């Protein structure tokens, strides 16, 4: 930059990678500073010096280098494959000279008469018999990719067939960092490109984000939300390399649960630092609970990309629909973050159509006199939206909360209210809608005329119901089955039961109690009351009530605990309609 | 709910408690918010302390229910606290509550004029625990022993 | 390589440092507030000082100006005595002032790094990418521009892919070659293998077979699955060398059965 | 039933798993052979296309199956139950 006339013994600034199988050598090259005869006696065989970092010293304010090799002991891992080391070097103020070694104790230098180098460096490894693997093709491409694809500059790989006889593939070395630029001199197609280059990815990113932080801790990086789920993205089998950290653009570490939570998982990005605490080895990290400060403001950031994504609503169904099991799993888990991750939350509901509304929508909709929002949990949309369960409900014009997968009886427990309101379930004991004195009036005159009704109806299903009484939701229907207040609903249990590797013997405890909801202005009921009336033991009255009460808790989500006591009293009651005249 | 623990299982529980108590003092976390109400018990009785949870005075030292100084937290408070916490295991029944007076409450603990009835305890009780309840209890800060104390007591107690 | 800034720092919610028996989403609220209410004291201790200074600072500036004023005029031989007792009491205090400011940043030298002070925000943008949008082509003309923007450049590579017939290389093509991956490659290997049998070329015919059930085996999985084939994997690949593994030798006849 | 209950569903992979129905006859059953008398005796009728129907939803329920709609089937049962009792 300052004396032009430095690059003279040769422009150009590149890597070259040359394997040998013919000779069993591996050569390195660059058209870098080289070495005079001083520094290859003080820089290579001196351990824990290093010319870089005195290099970096004779610099001032400020320049415009930031170079990787701080330790000084970097340079022997050479011995890790090789038998033998030579360094052959030119620097511009000096001659061509060959450093040899063993490491065996020793070095020899001596100044070298073979082809001439125009200027920097050669390095030669004559590998180790049980090591060749590093001159075949496929390692050195993956090996080069793996840990140095951001170094830049070109980094060519030279193979004597290909048809050529020297191919020089540049192509180890493509992909420019393009998280070093300024953002505004960036557009989308080329983040695409890039991303398609960092995840193998055949499409476009969703939506990316580039930020950069400053301080103490100095780094940039970029995060992308991908358009599909990827297919095995859950798979608690697979080691995930979904952000990787480099430090000066070298790779250090990866399979990360410190720097992202699992439910942020499927994002994929880049963190780059130029400055860490650094092990030895360059594998890891010293100090760890950095990472964890790298961590929390990764996970600001991403939440507000899903906020600002959020305004656009054909890019949000997209991304809720890939993603909603993400969301649901960071209420459950993030007791810090609950309260943002709620606002992102969108359902199906009665008042809307086959389009999905916020919380904060719901909220908005809701009459002066409600206190609450009202929600029921199912296997589908269908089964919920007809059930018995919703009818006063609707009949009254509240609207409902529809949730309707499996992941939403385990957010729903964490989620207590949304904006001061709390949420309830249509499905337990002690539900209310606002009060009508009138309305009051006859359910009081109501107890009263069936009292003895819920006793009898209690007497007989003694074994499996904590109390009968009268309902304040149904309409349509002669009853329905409710749980208890504390301990699981009617679609928890399903759940649980099915837990594959779940211990079930804690299952006799938190199991709810059931209760049992009857409609006394229903007509079988009222009949059931007069005929109740007439006669306390009527033995049919017992047949009678038994057969109602595997209807309604089978109609309300609970298994039959036999099914063929069940479905023989249907063969029998079809039998008496289908004209057998032999009753036998 | 008022149902039942052996004597053995109510010491497990106030072990735990102390456990976790300690844990807290040695990060210099004063939990202030101790209430039986604010400790859990799950699955194997693992004791769970946490504020997820009249009480509002009952459970606090004497100075603190004064307002005596400007919020005068100690790692003692939270002492007396878990004493308070020890009486009711001990017992089945909340301190002073032959009386229910707001006012007499803020003037006989205030003012040092009743202790917890100690002779509300269980017959089971070893007299070590009754100690220590008596302990936990003792109207000046200066005088009630610390968490690392507590518990090496209810370890030897126990065994 | 001295590492020694990075030594003491704290995580508020911090998941490796738990006990058993403290409820975990409650220990992370009391850590939390506990380093924002030291901040708010310390500040408060610091900023006490920083009020308390001034005023001596000023007080010691007026009493010397006025001590200027009297020393050199009539009553100066008690005003001197005074106002020298003044710029001195209050010099005292100044320094007793210093004292404590001083400690004051010696202790905010030794308290730990936190997220509020190590860092703050650069650049920060986001985009969403609107551009891709629906579109339709006549696929007459689209299969022939297949044909000559690939096939003639790809049926040269046919013994690039696989040659040996139970298990093969460069099925790493699911990602080097993906954009491949569709039925116009499938008929290609019906179109163009019409020499082969009228040439009689088993061998070519039995190697290409391989290469055929897999492209039926993608094609056919994609539209089993309504994915798509550029979404399948070599582990599905490896999947099918379960148990019992192919039908391959039905269709070591189909290329006489085919004519 | 355990697939649909799982929480982290993945949902767009579970549509291809679904086993096809197929539905047994006891051919020995009276009411299967009073069916077999009735579909001879009249093939428009009404009342065959509900008995084929309800004794469907019955087989789901004693094969394991679960119900579309658990309130169609109950329906019929109170429609049953009504007439039974002689209500309507
Ligand atoms: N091709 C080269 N041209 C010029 N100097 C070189 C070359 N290769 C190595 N060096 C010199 O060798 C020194 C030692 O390098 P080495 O890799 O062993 O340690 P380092 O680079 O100083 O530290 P680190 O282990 O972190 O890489 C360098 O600092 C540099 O002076
Ligand atoms: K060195
Ligand atoms: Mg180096």
């Amino acid at each position: 930059l300052t004396d032009p006339s430095k690059l003279d013994s040769g422009k150009e600034l590149k890597i070259d990678i040359i394997p040998n199988p013919q000779e069993r050598t591996l050569t390195l090259v660059d058209t870098g500073i080289g070495m005079t005869k001083a520094d290859l006696i003080n820089n290579l065989g001196t351990i824990a010096k290093s010319g870089t970092k005195a290099f970096m010293e004779a610099l001032q304010a400020g320049a415009d280098i930031s170079m990787i090799g701080q330790f000084g002991v970097g340079f022997y891992s050479a011995y890790l494959v090789a038998e033998k080391v030579v360094v052959i070097t030119k620097h511009n103020d000096d001659e061509q000279y060959a450093w040899e070694s063993s490491a065996g104790g020793s070095f020899t230098v001596r100044a070298d008469h073979g082809e001439p180098i125009g200027r920097g460096t050669k390095v030669i490894l004559h590998l180790k018999e049980d090591q060749t693997e590093y001159l075949e093709e496929r390692r050195v491409k993956e090996v080069v990719k793996k840990h140095s694809q951001f170094i830049g500059y070109p980094i060519t790989l030279y193979l004597e067939k290909e048809k050529e006889k020297y191919i020089d593939q540049e192509e180890l070395n493509k992909t420019k960092p393009i998280w070093t630029r300024n953002p505004d001199d960036i557009t989308q197609e080329e983040y695409g490109e890039f991303y398609k280059s960092l995840t193998n990815d055949w499409e476009d990113h969703l939506a990316v984000k580039h930020f950069s932080v400053e301080g103490q801790l100095e780094f940039r990086a970029l995060l992308f939300i991908p358009r599909r789920a990827p297919f095995d993205l859950f798979e608690n089998k697979k080691k995930k390399n979904n952000i990787k950290l480099y430090v000066r653009r070298v790779f250090i570490m990866d399979s990360c649960d410190e720097l992202i939570p699992e439910y942020l998982n499927f994002i994929r990005g880049v963190v780059d630092s130029e400055d860490l605490p650094l092990n030895i080895s360059r594998e890891m990290l010293q100090q760890s609970k950095i990472l964890k400060v790298i961590r929390k403001n990764i996970v600001k950031k991403c939440l507000e990309l899903f906020s600002e994504l959020a305004e656009d609503k054909e890019n949000y169904k997209k991304f809720y629909e890939a993603f909603s099991k993400n969301l649901k799993l960071g209420i459950h888990e993030d007791s810090t973050n609950r309260r943002r991750l709620s606002e992102l939350l969108r359902y199906h509901t009665s008042q809307s159509g086959d389009e999905m509304t916020s919380l904060s929508e719901y909220v908005s909709r809701m009459k002066e006199t409600q206190k609450s929002i009202y929600y029921i949990t199912g296997e589908s949309k269908e089964q919920v939206a007809n059930s018995a369960f919703v009818e006063r409900v609707r009949k009254r014009g509240f609207e409902v909360v529809y949730m309707t997968e499996p992941i939403d009886e385990y957010c729903v427990q964490q989620l207590k209210e949304f904006d001061g309101k709390s949420l309830v379930s249509v499905t337990k004991e002690g539900l209310e809608l606002p009060e009508d004195e009138e309305e009051k009036k006859k359910m009081e005159e109501s107890k009263a005329k069936f009292e003895n009704l819920c006793k009898l109806m209690k007497e007989i299903l003694d074994k499996k119901v904590e109390k009968v009484t009268i309902s304040n939701r149904l309409v349509s229907s002669p009853c329905c089955i409710v749980t208890s207040t504390y301990g699981w609903t009617a679609n928890m249990e399903r759940i649980m039961k099915a837990q594959a590797l779940r211990d079930n013997s804690t299952m006799g405890y938190m199991m709810a109690k059931k209760h049992l909801e009857i409609n006394p202005d229903h007509p079988i009921v009222e009949t059931l009351r007069q005929k109740a009336e007439a006669d306390k033991n009527d033995k049919a009255v017992k047949d009678l009530v038994v057969l109602l009460f595997e209807t309604a808790l089978l109609s309300s989500g609970f298994s039959l605990e036999d099914p063929q006591t069940h479905s023989n009293r249907i063969y029998r009651m079809i039998k008496l309609g289908l004209g057998i005249d032999e009753d036998e | 709910q008022e149902t039942k623990f052996q004597m053995f299982q109510l010491i497990d529980i106030a072990r735990q408690t102390a456990q976790g108590m300690d844990y807290l003092h040695a990060k210099n976390i004063i939990h202030r918010d101790m209430k039986s109400n604010n400790i859990f018990l799950h699955e194997g009785l693992t004791v769970k302390i946490g504020d997820f949870g009249t009480g509002s005075v009952l459970w606090m030292a004497p100075e603190v229910i004064r307002m005596q100084d400007n919020n005068p937290f100690s790692f003692q408070s939270d002492v007396y606290s878990y004493g308070i916490v020890l009486y009711e295991l001990m017992t089945g029944e909340l301190p002073y509550s032959h009386i229910n007076n707001r006012d007499q409450i803020i003037f006989m603990v205030g003012r040092g004029y009743a202790s917890p009835d100690l002779s509300k305890l269980y017959k089971n009780c070893p007299k070590a625990m009754k100690r220590l309840v008596a302990d936990c209890v003792k109207k000046v800060k200066e005088e009630r022993p610390l968490f690392p104390q507590i518990l090496s007591s209810i370890e030897l107690l126990q065994h | 390589v001295d590492y020694s800034v990075w030594d003491h720092i704290e995580v508020s919610d911090d998941e490796d440092e738990t006990h058993p028996n403290i409820d975990t989403a409650s220990l992370f609220r009391w850590r939390h507030q506990a380093r924002v209410e030291r901040m708010e004291q310390f500040q408060k201790e610091k900023e006490e000082l920083d009020r308390g200074c001034r005023e001596c600072k000023r007080k010691v500036a007026e009493c010397q100006r006025k001590l200027k004023e009297l020393e050199v005029a009539e009553g100066g031989k008690a005003e001197l005595e005074r106002l020298q007792a003044e710029a001195q009491q209050l010099r005292k205090e100044e320094r007793s002032w210093e004292q404590k400011l001083e400690e004051m940043r010696k202790k905010e030298k030794s308290m730990p790094w936190n997220v509020d002070t190590l860092s703050k925000d650069g650049f920060s943008k986001s985009m969403v990418n609107t551009k891709p949008e629906k579109t339709e082509e006549d696929s007459e003309e689209v299969r022939e521009q297949k044909h000559k923007t690939f096939v003639e450049k790809y049926e040269k590579q046919i013994k690039h892919f696989g040659m040996l017939r139970r298990w093969d290389d460069s099925q790493k093509y699911l990602s080097d070659n993906v954009h491949l991956v569709c039925e116009e490659t499938a008929n290609y290997l019906v179109i163009w293998c019409i020499d082969l049998e009228v040439e009689e070329k088993c061998a070519l015919m039995e190697q290409v077979a391989h290469q055929t059930i897999v492209m039926q085996f993608i094609l056919e999985l994609a539209k089993s699955l309504k994915v798509d084939p550029r979404a399948c994997f070599r582990q599905f690949f490896t999947k099918i060398k379960t148990a019992d593994r192919q039908y391959m030798e039905g269709f070591n006849d189909e290329l006489e059965a085919f004519k």
